[PDB]
């Protein structure tokens, strides 16, 4: 597990995770607060 | 000499320790990164097993295991298609009304207004019209419900897990020894009979028991949800007997050699089914039955462990003559001790097969309600043509790799391999001359027609109205195969395809297959294809012959396959390697295939595809290929510009995704011209200035940022160049043909 | 050591012939002749294209490029660990012993070699191009 | 005429501008004396050459990433 | 007001753009049965459209004859006339996150510098320490200024390698 | 320069045809620049010489294609 | 053997390849590199080269006036500049077909001609020119200046 976690830390894996979370966050934000053209 | 299973127990251990050590495969990249190049290197050198080690036992085990995973991902892809066609699809709705309902099997989430992509494909469904021809494939498989698709999907996923397990088992557990892999006589004997022969016979079983009765009932008008389920045909002989009376006898006619009795499910009708517009399913069953007996017998030719059989090594050596020196003696070892030699030969035939399949499938639509689905036909023909063209280019690349890595001057003394490397300047020179001739005598009679038309002299042009150049040879072969069934092939009730000639198959008021007529423009476009095919071969063949040496740089073999240039001397020696002959032979492949797909797109829309009206048929473009294709302007005004209207006006409609991709494709294609027209020297220094800014604010990265290698930039540009152009055509074709 | 003299009657290796050898330059301009001494009859790869069986003892092969001869020289010096030597036969017959032209293959230091093209300053101590402008002389050479 | 005259000059102007910088680079190599120009405004330009080049990089990226992003967005 | 840009609330074209756009979806709703998922979906698109084409006007988005809302960049114009929510306020929001990302990155870079082999902590990222520095960038502006007013944000000009002039 | 001379031409073609709203709207998105400008205006030039005849714009159609040839070369 | 084409570059002159012909046309107006170049000689050569460019400009302008006068519609266009289309020159193409000869007869002519987009007409009108003679006189004058 020490070496599996090392692999899950490599750049390609970490970037895949970080982006997925960021993408999902934006998607979910528009899902509940849609059409955000202005900050009102 | 004994053919036996040889395996080494538990060779590679299964651990993640290597997973955490990037570059463990290469002695050079195991030392970690110090420049940003290592990142791009550990990927550009991960599948090159030959580079990782010198043992051909390990390289083979890696190759054998790799293939397994590939199969696994293929299964996953296939299983996903069935699942998406099981839950998110309109297959069942399409079954009832295949003509007026467009296939759809991709539904987008309702977000960022992307729900517009879910267009009204008809049948109470709003999704994305697919062009993969899976609905018509499932129909001809008998699938009449989404429970037979769900089960198949699950089965594919199970197979996937078996494949990856097999790859790990045959690598980390029971790893075959080299002596196992080098039994070519055994492989061919088992791949011809066991794989191809049994694979066809097993299909001839399904087609005869499930696909034929189900399709007959579907074409008879029976509701899909009222047809007896497949198994009932197998068990209940009465049902199958009613559909095919020959099941009243049984398997007796076969053993009694009275096969004739089975002339109701095994026939040589020929042509297309008048109801569905696709090859009769009965004829396909008979084909797979025959193809099987052939392959099964072919599997008993090469010698294995007993005595009967042939020795490929002896055969090759036996074939030598008064002009080719020693002959094919010495190729057997090359093709049993090299993976690059085998791959090259395999890719070439495999890629060519893909193009041949595309020509046959479109000419003789094999699936029900396929020809009237114009988008599916076009999308399939264009697809296979590319998939194949790429393989061929790979065949040239690996051939060169073997020449610079696995060629041994000692084994090849007077082989037809040394005797060709010894006249490379005659082969190349003559091919160069024919390319120039074909060039002027194919593209010139196009500029001539352009100039003569522009100068207002349209009687001095090369057309069916003026100086005609009809393809007489192609026009005679068309007639020898249209009148073939009445003479050459009596048993065949009709010709192989309507393309050769005859009436026009119409299904649902649309042209399934219409006799294609070849005129001056066909002659002109066909010779244009020849010129491109010849050029592409010249670039790749030149790379293979001089892959080891040439008058310029007589030691390239010692330099490698992927080496940028020997130096700026000798008046410049850039792109001398065989990788750079593959790099350029990709652009020409794109140019060669692009004209072919455009030729098919225009010819068909103009001379085949259309609606059969009272007295006459209305073609998508009103039959303007003949007079409009003899000039380059006609290919821009009546093809590119005219047919580009659908994609440029797809915005706001379900097809708006293609308009966006159409432009996005232009951007990718153009973006590629920054790596194909530039040089690292400029980027490396530019990066130096950027690093300075970073080092001032103390934000400089520990790994040294380095510009892409000379070879890398060549690869990045060609990759984006091909991706952009093909994507542009994919959007164009799909939005044009789906809209019209 | 005495600059070896070419024996133009030296057995030549066995080779059927290739459309990749000498052209008009060999006669109108010049050509080169590599020579070596084998221990056994062995197949080698020609720097022009193909394979050839070297003969036992004296061997002689002719090329139209020095790099081609030197290529074969390194091949023999490495694959067969031989000590090949090549000349430059001008159209008048003037043979000029090209390699090693000293007896000691270039890489090895040997007293009796003068220093040619040797600047005794750091590459970054060369003058500005303006100092050599209109002088028709390179900054490095000046 | 109006259209073909604007396009003519605007293109000719662009080629002329490329020549301006072009000959400027030739000046730096063929005719620049680093010892005579010592501390002059011309020699204190190469001193912050990275500053000038890098700052031109940031502006280009900013203009590029955004100008295009608001076209794809639309 | 501003540059002849009429408020979308008083923009007739904006109203037509609503009428014609909801009509184009109320003609795609008819070719579907009242309860089908196709129809539940097209009715959500009509509701979402009618909400957006009103949230915009209620935000006082001035639009031209085109009927498409326009944005004001000048801080004085945006602030003086209550158009700060467009561009102005959004500007700082990005700047804060942008500097946050950059500051956290430099914090990590300068920690792995020194540490054993700094080059192998850029490929195999130390997710633990990377997760202990993310929140440290919340008050990045406070820390960044404290570094300017201490001469530690930048490097000395006699410690940065420069290309030969 | 390509972008500047394309902006002049469209801003002005829309000015001269009287359809200023055409530019005031299509220019906002890039798709408008291609279909409403390059594709729409190219309709006549490309028809300088067609299988039915030729008009005074034949030289420009011939040059238009000639330019593409030199550019690709 | 050595050639004479690249007189300025002896290296190119001695070049046995074809590159000597290509470079000989390129390194031609880079006197600063020419074999045996003095600063004064360089300036004198450049100064004379400037005169040559000035001869071309005036000769080029004279040709435009001549063709506008000999093969143009200036007086007609001047009468109706908002209807008549300025004619640049005539198309004597020994390859033109009859439809090409017909379609290119425009702007009021008796043969195939080319309408001008240079805008010389509008300019020459505004500055005082009204007849074809004004153009002929100007062309001769500018031609003399070029000489
Ligand atoms: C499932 C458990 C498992 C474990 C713990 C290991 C562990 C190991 N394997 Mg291994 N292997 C496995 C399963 C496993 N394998 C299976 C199922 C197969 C059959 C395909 C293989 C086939 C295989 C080969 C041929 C080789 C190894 C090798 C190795 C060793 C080093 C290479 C490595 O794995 O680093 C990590 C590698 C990766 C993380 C790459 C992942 C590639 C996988 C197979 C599929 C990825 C494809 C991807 C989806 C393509 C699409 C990308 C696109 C979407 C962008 C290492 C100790 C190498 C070795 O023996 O050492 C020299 C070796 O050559 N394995
Ligand atoms: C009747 C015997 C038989 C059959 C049917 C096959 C079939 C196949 N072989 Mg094969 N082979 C055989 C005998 C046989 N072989 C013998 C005797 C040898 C030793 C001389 C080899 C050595 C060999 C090599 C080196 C390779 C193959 C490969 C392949 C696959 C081709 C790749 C492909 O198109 O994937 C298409 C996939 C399918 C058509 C689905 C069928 C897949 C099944 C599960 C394969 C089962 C084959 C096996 C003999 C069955 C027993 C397995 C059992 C022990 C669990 C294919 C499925 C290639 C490969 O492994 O690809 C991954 C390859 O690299 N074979
Ligand atoms: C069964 C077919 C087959 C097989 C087994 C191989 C096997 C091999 N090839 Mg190969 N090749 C093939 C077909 C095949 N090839 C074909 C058809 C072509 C013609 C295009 C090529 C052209 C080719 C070249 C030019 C090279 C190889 C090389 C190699 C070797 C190492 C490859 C590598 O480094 O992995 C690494 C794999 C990658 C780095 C992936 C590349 C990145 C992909 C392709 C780009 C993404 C494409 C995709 C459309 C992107 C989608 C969009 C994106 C945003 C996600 C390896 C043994 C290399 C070699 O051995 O030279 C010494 C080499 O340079 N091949
Ligand atoms: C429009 C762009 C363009 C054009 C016209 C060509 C043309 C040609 N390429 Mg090429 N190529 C291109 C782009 C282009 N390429 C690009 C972008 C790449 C990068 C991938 C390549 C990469 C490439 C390779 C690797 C090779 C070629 C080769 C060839 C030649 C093939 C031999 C032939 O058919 O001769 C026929 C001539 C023509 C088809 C040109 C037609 C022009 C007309 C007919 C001439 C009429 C002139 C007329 C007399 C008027 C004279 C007026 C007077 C003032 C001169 C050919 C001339 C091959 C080659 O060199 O020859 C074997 C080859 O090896 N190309
Ligand atoms: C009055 C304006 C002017 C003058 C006097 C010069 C003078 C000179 N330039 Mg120059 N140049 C100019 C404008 C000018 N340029 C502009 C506007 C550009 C931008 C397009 C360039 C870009 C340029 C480059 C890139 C180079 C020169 C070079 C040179 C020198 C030798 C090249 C030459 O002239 O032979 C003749 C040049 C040609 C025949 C051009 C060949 C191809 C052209 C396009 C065909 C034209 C045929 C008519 C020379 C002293 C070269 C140099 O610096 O020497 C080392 C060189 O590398 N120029
Ligand atoms: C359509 C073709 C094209 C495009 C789009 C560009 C674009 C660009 N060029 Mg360029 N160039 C081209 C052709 C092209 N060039 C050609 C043919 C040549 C002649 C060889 C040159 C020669 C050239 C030089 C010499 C230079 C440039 C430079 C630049 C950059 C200028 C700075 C900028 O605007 O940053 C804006 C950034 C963008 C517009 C990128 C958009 C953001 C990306 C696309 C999104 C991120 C990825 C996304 C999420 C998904 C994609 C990746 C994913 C699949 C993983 C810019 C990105 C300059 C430079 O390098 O900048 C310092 C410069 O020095 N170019
Ligand atoms: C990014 C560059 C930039 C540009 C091009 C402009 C341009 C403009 N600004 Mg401005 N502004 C900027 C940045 C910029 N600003 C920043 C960063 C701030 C925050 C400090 C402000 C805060 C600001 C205010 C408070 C006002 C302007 C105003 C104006 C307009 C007229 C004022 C003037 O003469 O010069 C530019 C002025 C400044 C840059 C700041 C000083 C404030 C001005 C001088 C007071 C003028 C008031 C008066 C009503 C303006 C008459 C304009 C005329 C049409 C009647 C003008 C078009 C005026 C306006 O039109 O709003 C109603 C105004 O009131 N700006
Ligand atoms: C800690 C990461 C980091 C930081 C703080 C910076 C900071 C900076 N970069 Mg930079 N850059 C980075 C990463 C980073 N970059 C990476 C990974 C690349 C390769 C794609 C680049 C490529 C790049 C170029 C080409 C340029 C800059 C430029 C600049 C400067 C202009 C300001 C700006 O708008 O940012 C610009 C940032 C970009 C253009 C792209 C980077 C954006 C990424 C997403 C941020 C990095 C996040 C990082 C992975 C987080 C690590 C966290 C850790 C725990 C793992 C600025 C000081 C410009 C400059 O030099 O100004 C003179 C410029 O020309 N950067
Ligand atoms: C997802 C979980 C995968 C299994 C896991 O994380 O631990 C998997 C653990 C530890 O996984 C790795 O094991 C290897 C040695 O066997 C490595 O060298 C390391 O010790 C360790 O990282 O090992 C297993 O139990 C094999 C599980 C296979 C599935
Ligand atoms: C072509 C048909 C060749 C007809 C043919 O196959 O000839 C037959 C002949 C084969 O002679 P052999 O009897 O020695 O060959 C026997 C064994 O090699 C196995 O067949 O080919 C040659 O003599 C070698 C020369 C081929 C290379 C020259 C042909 C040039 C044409 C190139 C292709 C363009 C046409
Ligand atoms: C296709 C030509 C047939 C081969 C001729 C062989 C003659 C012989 O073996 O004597």
């Amino acid at each position: 597990m020490k070496n599996f976690t090392t692999y899950l830390s490599t750049a390609p894996v970490v970037a895949l995770a970080w982006f997925t979370v960021t993408a999902a966050l934006l998607i979910e934000i528009n899902r509940f607060f849609p059409d955000p053209l202005v900050f009102s | 000499k004994k053919v036996k299973i040889a395996v080494d127990r538990n060779p590679v251990e299964t651990s993640f320790e290597k997973w955490a050590k990037p570059g463990h495969f290469s002695r050079t990249l195991s030392k970690g990164p110090n420049t940003t190049t290592w990142i791009w290197n550990l990927h550009a050198d991960a599948h090159d097993f030959d580079s990782h080690t010198s043992d051909l036992e390990e390289i083979s085990r890696k190759v054998f295991s790799a293939h397994f995973g590939q199969l696994g991902v293929i299964f996953i892809w296939l299983s996903g298609m069935y699942f998406h066609g099981a839950r998110f699809s309109n297959y069942e709705a399409w079954l009832s009304d295949p003509v007026h309902i467009k296939p759809s099997a991709q539904v987008v989430w309702p977000v960022v207004g992307q729900e517009i992509l879910n267009g009204d494909v008809g049948g109470g469904f709003q999704g994305i019209q697919i062009t993969s021809g899976f609905f018509q494939l499932w129909r001809a498989s008998g699938i009449t419900s989404e429970l037979q698709l769900y089960t198949t999907a699950i089965g594919g996923l199970v197979m996937a897990a078996a494949m990856f397990f097999a790859g790990w088992f045959h690598y980390h557990k029971a790893a075959p020894k080299l002596e196992w892999f080098q039994n070519v006589e055994s492989m061919l004997n088992h791949h011809l009979a066991g794989l191809l022969g049994l694979g066809s016979l097993s299909w001839a079983g399904h087609q005869i028991h499930v696909s034929l009765p189900v399709n007959k009932l579907l074409d008879a008008g029976v509701d899909p949800k009222e047809i007896p389920l497949p198994h009932e045909f197998l068990l209940n002989r009465q049902i199958m007997q009613d559909l095919y009376p020959s099941f009243a006898k049984g398997l007796a006619p076969f053993f009694t050699l009275q096969w004739g009795e089975y002339s109701d499910f095994l026939t040589f009708n020929g042509g297309l089914n008048p109801v569905t517009g696709g090859l009769w399913l009965s004829d396909t069953a008979h084909h797979h039955l025959a193809i099987a007996v052939l392959f099964l017998v072919a599997g008993h030719m090469y010698r294995t462990n007993w005595g009967i059989g042939h020795s490929m090594k002896e055969i090759l050596e036996a074939h030598k003559g008064p002009f080719t020196g020693e002959g094919h003696v010495g190729l057997y070892e090359i093709l049993t001790t090299s993976w690059h030699a085998q791959l090259a030969i395999n890719l070439a035939l495999f890629g060519s097969l893909s193009i041949i399949v595309a020509h046959h499938m479109y000419s003789m639509p094999p699936y029900p309600y396929l020809a009237t689905d114009y988008g599916t036909q076009l999308s399939l023909f264009t697809h296979h043509n590319w998939i194949g063209g790429f393989c061929i280019v790979g065949a040239g690349a690996h051939a060169a790799i073997f020449m610079v890595r696995d060629y041994d001057p000692t084994n090849n003394y007077n082989n037809l391999l040394d005797r060709v490397i010894r006249h490379r300047d005659a082969i190349i020179s003559h091919l160069n001359w024919v390319c120039i001739f074909l060039g002027f005598h194919s593209f010139g009679l196009y500029i001539h027609n352009d100039t003569m038309s522009a100068l207002g002299r349209p009687q001095d042009m090369f057309s069916d109205t003026a100086i005609q150049l009809q393809p007489v040879f192609a026009q005679w072969i068309q007639k020898t195969h249209f009148l073939a069934p009445q003479l050459t092939a009596p048993t065949a009730l009709a010709a192989t395809s309507a393309t050769w000639g005859g009436d026009v198959v119409a299904v649902g008021g649309k042209v399934a297959m219409m006799p294609i007529s070849l005129g001056t423009s066909d002659f002109l476009v066909h010779h244009i294809h020849a010129f491109t095919i010849h050029v592409t071969v010249l670039i790749l063949l030149k790379g293979v012959l001089f892959a080891r040496s040439s008058r310029l740089i007589p030691d390239k073999a010692n330099l490698g396959f992927r080496f940028p240039c020997d130096g700026p001397g000798r008046g410049g020696t850039c792109q001398v390697s065989a990788w750079d002959h593959v790099f350029l032979g990709l652009f020409w492949m794109y140019n060669s295939l692009s004209i072919a797909i455009f030729h098919f797109s225009w010819k068909m829309q103009s001379d085949v595809w259309g609606t059969v009206t009272a007295s006459g048929v209305s073609h998508i473009t009103g039959g303007n290929f003949a007079q409009s294709a003899n000039t380059i302007n006609g290919w821009l005004r009546d093809f590119l510009w005219a047919q580009s209207s659908q994609v440029i006006q797809s915005y706001g409609s379900a097809l708006s995704a293609y308009g966006l991709m159409f432009l996005g494709a232009h951007f990718v294609w153009a973006f590629s011209l920054m790596f194909l027209f530039s040089g690292r020297g400029y980027w490396q220094e530019l990066i130096e200035s950027i690093i300075w800014a970073h080092s001032k604010l103390k934000v400089a990265p520990s790994i040294q940022p380095r510009a892409l290698s000379i070879t890398q930039g060549r690869a990045v540009g060609v990759a984006h160049y091909l991706l952009g152009g093909i994507a542009t055509t994919w959007s164009f074709f799909l939005a044009r043909i789906i809209a019209v | 050591w005495t600059e070896p003299t070419l024996n133009p009657d030296t057995p030549s290796p066995i080779f059927g012939g290739s459309t990749g050898g000498l052209l008009r330059k060999a006669q109108v301009e010049e050509f080169y002749v590599i020579t070596w001494e084998s221990n056994k009859e062995q197949i080698f790869e020609m720097p022009t294209g193909g394979a050839a069986i070297m003969r036992k003892g004296p061997n002689l092969l002719k090329f139209a490029r020095k790099e081609q001869c030197l290529a074969l020289t390194t091949q023999l010096r490495t694959k067969f660990k031989f000590t090949p030597c090549f000349y430059r036969v001008y159209p008048s017959g003037e043979v000029q012993y090209l390699h090693p032209k000293d007896g000691v293959y270039p890489e090895k230091v040997n007293a009796g070699r003068p220093g040619v093209n040797q600047n005794f300053r750091r590459i970054g101590e060369n003058v500005n191009p303006i100092k050599v402008k209109f002088t028709g002389n390179g900054t490095m050479d000046i | 005429t109006q259209a073909s005259l604007y396009t003519h000059h605007q293109y000719i102007a662009g080629f002329i501008m490329c020549g301006a910088f072009a000959h400027g680079a030739i000046f730096w190599i063929r005719d620049y004396d680093p010892e005579q120009n010592k501390g002059n405004v011309l020699a204190r330009m190469l001193d912050h050459k990275e500053a000038i080049i890098s700052h031109l990089s940031w502006v280009s990226l900013f203009l590029g990433f955004h100008t295009l992003g608001l076209y794809v967005h639309n | 007001d501003i540059a002849g840009l009429t408020p979308c609330s008083e923009s007739a074209a904006y109203a037509k753009r609503l009428k014609n756009e909801v009509k184009g979806l109320n003609k795609r709703l008819k070719n579907y049965e009242a309860d089908s998922a196709p129809a539940i979906a097209l009715k959500a698109t009509i509701e979402r459209t009618q909400n957006r084409f009103a949230n915009y006007a209620k935000a006082g988005l001035l639009c031209g004859a085109d009927g498409l809302p326009h944005l004001i960049s000048d801080p004085g114009l945006a602030l003086k006339y209550g158009h700060a929510g467009e561009v102005f306020i959004p500007t700082f929001g990005f700047l804060y996150v942008a500097g946050w990302i950059g500051y956290v990155g430099r914090l990590y870079l300068n920690m792995v510098k020194g540490e054993a082999k700094p080059t192998e902590k850029e490929i195999i990222i130390d997710v633990p320490a990377a997760l202990r520095l993310t929140w440290q960038g919340a008050t990045w502006p406070v820390q960044v200024v404290a570094e300017l007013r201490a001469n530690t944000l930048t490097e000395k000009a006699e410690n940065i390698t420069i290309s030969p002039r | 320069i390509g972008w500047v001379t394309f902006y002049f031409h469209w801003k002005h073609l829309t000015l001269w045809q009287g359809n200023v709203s055409q530019f005031d709207e299509s220019s906002t998105y890039l798709m408008g620049w291609l279909r409403d400008y390059l594709w729409l205006n190219s309709s006549q030039l490309i028809n300088g010489y067609n299988p039915f005849g030729m008009n005074s714009l034949s030289v420009w159609a011939w040059i238009f294609l000639f330019g593409h040839l030199v550019y690709a070369t | 053997a050595t050639k004479l084409f690249p007189k300025f570059s002896q290296g190119l002159a001695q070049d046995p390849t074809t590159r000597r012909i290509w470079f000989g046309l390129a390194v031609a107006h880079d006197f600063e590199s020419h074999d045996g170049m003095t600063e004064e000689n360089l300036y004198q050569k450049i100064f004379a080269s400037h005169f040559g460019q000035l001869a071309i400009i005036f000769l080029w302008t004279s040709g435009n006036l001549f063709h506008v006068a000999w093969q143009g519609n200036f007086e007609q266009w001047g009468a109706d500049p908002i209807h008549v289309r300025p004619i640049a020159h005539a198309i004597w193409d020994p390859h033109f077909g009859q439809p090409a000869v017909e379609a290119f007869t425009r702007g009021g002519a008796s043969g195939p001609v080319n309408i001008s987009t240079s805008g010389v007409y509008q300019w020459w009108y505004t500055i005082g020119m009204r007849t074809n003679q004004d153009l002929y006189v100007g062309s001769v004058f500018l031609a003399l200046v070029s000489a």
